[PDB]
């Protein structure tokens, strides 16, 4: 089961926010597609979901704002948030989602239905006193199958794609056997950015640090890797870092200093 | 409009461990709970639905159970790899309303304490020539994850333009962190040397980078 979401990594304030999930492996009809999102430092928080009926629920505390439909030929749903701020901005979940109302009666009591003959009865010898009372409907909610998750910030700013500048080896980031490079990406917006090393050949020893707000608005990180010292003047090492909110992806190859 | 979880719990390695979830009768007491792993960089991972059931690849380590309006995640005997957010969440009047927990953070006590590695790198004539520069001083591989970073200009300190990140867990579940001082080409070639130290518990490493040296 594959759930894939798409859409603008940017959207001013007071805009709409729109988003498109594509799913694979399973049926529109058979499942239902939900959305769930989480804002940063906060909790998960349902939007809403679309069921294989075509009927529609959302969160209430969002629905004024809050449309999502579907295309089952296409296999796609789609979410609409409008009249955006920036306590939307969060990582958007496309999910599959188990949707059922069961109806019962209480413990001891039960159906009319049931005590041989639509409402619960306590006493099924004396049906001339029993009381009738109305079925208390249970309801079944779990995600199934999650997403990756497509991260959206609400900003008045506008996208920068990075610039990428190598952190070149020497002496002095030598630990003997070892060496530490890295690359720098600079000034981007919005988030996020990911950085793999020599096309995803080269995937031990590297770490990619969170990134920085600085005080211009704009994101900076780094990615280091530590790599054999003695490999240094054979092996090449490129870091690729793609920032899809400018659908720029930026190759560096990282050279040792001669230091 | 959540489900009440504790901010914060902790337990060492082997330790049972539980996170509570408490709510009302139009919500937990509806009686389908479920239960969500966030590891950071990963998507979400269903790992309890319906109360008690567990879902595919989930170890039986992990239980759940509802007592009426709350519900309780135990971990069995705590293992390293369960360091993550943990949410609760239930249906109300609706099916498809639902209401995820406040989020629980689940800290794993007991690794060896581990001392920084650093680095410090100067700007690159690639970021020289644009007329920019950023010294970069990579912190990694230390336990407890709390650290301090101070900056100095020859041997004064350094009063502004410096960023420093959170520290964050790596793949080996050490932490590392990344500290950054801006300065223009000409504050760099105008010093002798400047020097980014660490402070973790009681060392301090100070690595020292110079324009003259490169």
């Amino acid at each position: 089961v594959q759930l894939q979401e798409s859409g603008p990594s940017l959207v001013k304030p007071s805009q709409t926010l729109s988003l498109t999930c594509t799913t694979s492996g399973f049926s529109l009809s058979d499942k239902t597609v939900g959305w769930v999102r989480q804002a940063p430092g906060k909790a998960l928080e349902w939007l809403g979901s679309i069921d294989t009926s075509g009927r529609t629920g959302y969160n209430p505390g969002l629905k004024s704002r809050l449309d999502i439909t579907k295309d089952n030929p296409k296999r796609q749903v789609s979410l609409s948030l409008s009249s955006v701020t920036t306590a939307d901005s969060a990582t958007y979940y496309c999910t599959t989602v188990h949707q059922q109302t069961r109806k019962g009666c209480p413990d001891g009591w039960s159906f009319g239905w049931d005590c041989g003959f639509e409402d619960c009865y306590d006493d099924c010898t004396d049906i001339l006193s029993s009381q009738t009372l109305s079925p208390t409907d249970t309801y079944e909610f779990h995600v199934d199958a999650w997403g990756q998750g497509l991260l959206v910030t609400v900003s008045s700013a506008s996208t920068k794609g990075p610039s990428v500048f190598p952190l070149a080896p020497s002496s002095k980031s030598t630990s003997g056997g070892t060496a530490a490079l890295g690359c720098l990406v600079k000034d981007y917006f919005p988030e996020p950015v990911t950085v793999s090393w020599n096309s995803g050949a080269l995937t031990s020893g590297v770490h990619t640090f969170p990134a920085v707000l600085q005080s211009s608005g704009l994101y900076s990180l780094s990615s280091v890797v530590t790599v054999p010292s003695s490999s240094l003047g054979t092996q090449t090492y490129i870091c690729n870092v793609n920032h899809k909110p400018s659908n720029t992806k930026v190759d560096k190859k990282v050279e040792p200093k001669s230091c | 409009a959540v489900l009440n979880q504790p901010s914060s719990v902790s337990g060492s390695l082997g330790q049972r461990v539980s996170i509570t979830c408490s709510g009302s009768s139009s919500n937990v007491g509806n009686g389908y709970v479920s239960w969500y792993q966030l590891i950071p960089g990963s998507a979400p991972r269903t790992l309890i639905y319906g109360d008690t059931s567990r879902a595919s690849g989930v170890p039986d380590r992990f239980s759940g159970s509802r007592s009426g309006n709350t519900a309780t995640l135990t971990i069995s005997s705590l293992q390293a790899e369960d360091e993550a957010d943990y949410f609760c969440a239930s249906a109300e009047d609706s099916s498809s309303n639902a209401v995820f927990g406040s989020g629980t953070t689940l800290t794993v006590l007991g690794q060896p304490k581990a001392a920084p590695s650093v680095t410090l790198f100067p700007p690159s004539s690639e970021e020289l020539q644009a007329n920019k520069a950023t010294l970069v001083c990579l912190i990694s591989d230390f336990y407890p994850g709390a650290v301090t970073v101070a900056w100095k200009a020859d041997s004064s300190p350094v009063k502004a333009g410096v960023e420093t990140t959170t520290p964050s867990k790596q793949s080996n579940n050490k932490y590392a962190a990344s500290s950054y001082l801006s300065l223009t080409p000409e504050q760099w070639k105008s010093h002798r040397s400047y020097s980014c130290q660490v402070t973790h518990e009681g060392s301090t490493v100070e690595k020292t980078v110079a324009p003259t040296e490169c």
